[PDB]
């Protein structure tokens, strides 16, 4: 399932470059190894996908991502983002790691507000639906 | 002591005890329309069954099967029939079972042997013709270790049932009068030899509006009796329900709405016994308190459908859902103004070949 | 599937909220599909306001209780070219 | 053993099949006539399998529906006719034999 | 015609094959009452336990004789008309091949 998720995100990347910056051709012209460390349970597995595309884009243009921008989501092969499950444990894990920004599918704006206010202090969220939003909340 | 337990197990069994049926159609009407709304097709079939048994003399067995999305009320209709015909009821799940001995007991020379489940049903139900309800035929444990589902044919085959016998008390029983019924979410997984025997009735889904008329009568009062409240203190207008079903639960079955209304009532119970209101009255403004914020909202994700995406209905394993199909370029297209390579497709999304 | 590709080809969007289904023949004939009643209720939940079925199943869809079918606007079809003219222009 | 021609099934069911099922539903011949024409219509439309099993289901069903019209319903002697039939067993299933023409 | 010549009764094997629902089993039973031999159905479709055709050792706890002894015990004749079913679908597994049996 992660393999199809990977190819989906991959093709979306290949589309995003030509839609965005035609002069680059790094993606369509080069082999690429990509490694996702284990630990995610298969059912939440797709939630990693939104990270994947930004990985490649960082490798693609070569600019570093803005620091400590944790995220999760699920990519649609046409730029929609989709809800993921089990967010509360994810957010506390981001708290332990010193995260100071975060991005979630807008469809999960509900669960994040269930959280106790002390949990939410010091984070800085960006709900999103279409993927292009994230492109401007990382790089520039 | 072993043979004594065996004598007991044998004597309990009816051999000709025949719980009598009512057979007038009128009373069967009244007892069916007051228990389950709609799903009239199964009612009509059972009605024809009643009509034939009354003609050809004696009581009659028959096999039938029900199938459809989970939580449509299948198991619920079973008991309603059980008190309709006046047959005694007995559920018997078999999803994932593999112990053919469980369907047939044990040799009685084994330590701890006891007769298969059916004999327990004969001892308990005391009729020769109860309403056995095999459950989840689709999910029977079908292994290398001897498929019980093959063993089931000895029960359910109209001819081979007539002298069924079980390892505990060897003497054949005569199950012909039993009225078996079978329930499966999808009919195709069912093993082929068995599938041909039983009749295949089809319970359906439910329209969004249809759930409204459902829940106001057969559902809210049920949970109201489960939480121990009386109507005096826990009214729920219809409007709250239509809002619920339209938003908080997108499932063709009613189980999920059943979870919500359960939750609302039990929270109401907490507001009564110690809380503030002496009579909670959920109103649309109040509800989001009790059950929290809405979960689903944006039914049908895309709305403009950007080029190259189209909706497609799909008769999934449970209910039906409006999954989209999507496509996209994977390389710059004009790789060569003269280029002649077939624009090979690459399908994805857990294709079966 | 085919409408996806053709939509992508010319690149124009599909007419809005026009769900469809079928089974294609490699020469533009369409074929009966199974289980229509559940499909239709699911399309009703999604706010669908048009729908397209193989003409061979114009039978089963009409067995449905009248209240389920109110408010839809069906277009039965057999040859595939039909559906093409009921989607894009 | 072979299959069966469309016409052949008529001569089959008219003798060895209808009476048998008629005895299964507990009826007597007095009340449940089925002209030949309805059987040929059945076999022509509602079941395309070389075996007779599917037609066996249809006519069984039709008879038992007749039983329901008898025991409480109106007629003391149901008489199926082709105009009557779609009532009893519903709409035609197959029609466009040979997809292309 | 042949059994009448060479004195005593004689057994023989035969096979039928064709589309399902052609009536195969029905003639089987019809022959059983034609010749006057006893009938006994015996499905073998999809089975893989050769012990079922041969019983068990009798030293195992709960061993019981194979199916055939039961048919012979039941019809009480030495020469019944056994009807093996669904030879095509015999479960041909590693667990002891019935096809050898
Ligand atoms: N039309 C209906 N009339 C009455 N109850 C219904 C109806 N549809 C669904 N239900 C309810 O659905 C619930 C579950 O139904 P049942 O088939 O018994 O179990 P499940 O559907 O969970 O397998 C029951 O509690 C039952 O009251
Ligand atoms: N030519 C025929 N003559 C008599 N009965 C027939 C004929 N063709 C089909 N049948 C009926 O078809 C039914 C099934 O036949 P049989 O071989 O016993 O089962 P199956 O065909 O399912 O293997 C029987 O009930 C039988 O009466």
């Amino acid at each position: 399932v992660m393999k199809e998720s990977a190819r989906i995100a991959y093709t979306f990347a290949r589309a995003f470059l030509m839609q965005h910056a035609p002069a680059n051709d790094y993606l369509v012209t080069s082999h690429i190894h990509l490694h996702v460390p284990e630990g995610a349970t298969p059912k939440d597995g797709p939630s990693a996908g939104c990270t994947i595309v930004t990985a490649l884009l960082s490798l693609a243009m070569g600019r570093p991502v803005r620091q400590n921008l944790a995220m999760t989501g699920e990519v649609s092969l046409t730029g929609k983002i989709l809800p993921v499950g089990g967010i509360k444990e994810k957010t506390i894990a981001a708290k332990r790691a010193g995260v100071t920004c975060i991005v979630l599918p807008a469809e999960n704006k509900k669960d994040f507000y269930d959280l106790a206010a002390f949990i939410t202090e010091g984070l800085e969220v960006h709900f999103v639906e279409h993927y292009r939003e994230i492109f401007d909340i990382a790089f520039p | 002591n072993v043979t004594r337990n065996y004598l007991d197990w044998l004597t309990s069994i009816p051999w000709g005890k025949y719980s009598n049926e009512n057979l007038d159609l009128a009373r069967a009407q009244a007892v069916l329309e007051e228990d389950h709304y709609g799903m009239e097709d199964v009612k009509k079939r059972i009605l024809e069954f009643i009509a034939v048994s009354q003609l050809r003399g004696s009581t009659q067995g028959k096999i039938l099967c029900f199938y459809g999305p989970p939580g449509v009320g299948k198991t619920s209709i079973a008991r309603s029939i059980a008190r309709a015909l006046n047959r005694e009821y007995f559920r018997f799940s078999v999803g994932g079972m593999t112990d053919v001995a469980e369907i047939k007991g044990h040799r009685r020379t084994y330590v701890g042997a006891m007769p298969g489940k059916i004999i327990q049903c004969l001892k308990k139900t005391k009729t020769e013709n109860p309403l056995i309800l095999i459950d989840e035929v689709d999910k029977i444990g079908r292994g290398y270790q001897g498929d019980p589902s093959s063993a089931l044919l000895e029960l359910l085959d109209p001819e081979q049932n007539a002298n069924f016998l079980d390892h505990y008390l060897d003497v054949p029983v005569d199950l012909s009068k039993v009225l078996f019924i079978c329930t499966a979410n999808v009919t195709d997984t069912i093993p082929e030899p068995l599938r041909d025997r039983m009749e295949m009735i089809n319970v359906s889904g439910y329209v969004a509006q249809e759930k409204l008329a459902i829940a106001e009568r057969y559902l809210v009062p049920q949970a109201r009796a489960l939480c121990g409240l009386d109507e005096s203190k826990a009214k729920l207008s219809s409007d709250v329900l239509t809002l619920l079903i339209k938003q908080y639960c997108r499932e063709s079955g009613v189980r999920n709405l059943q979870k919500q209304v359960e939750k609302v009532l039990r929270k109401s119970a907490y507001k009564i016994v110690s809380g503030e209101a002496e009579s909670v009255e959920v109103t649309p403004e109040n509800l989001q308190d009790f059950v929290g914020k809405p979960v689903f909202t944006v039914e049908r994700m895309y709305d403009v459908t950007p080029p190259g995406v189209v909706m497609g209905l799909a008769w999934t394993a449970m209910g039906g859902s409006t999954l989209f199909v999507e496509t996209s370029l994977r390389r710059p297209q004009d790789k060569d103004a003269k280029g002649d390579k077939d624009g090979s497709l690459e399908v994805t999304g857990q294709l079966g070949e």
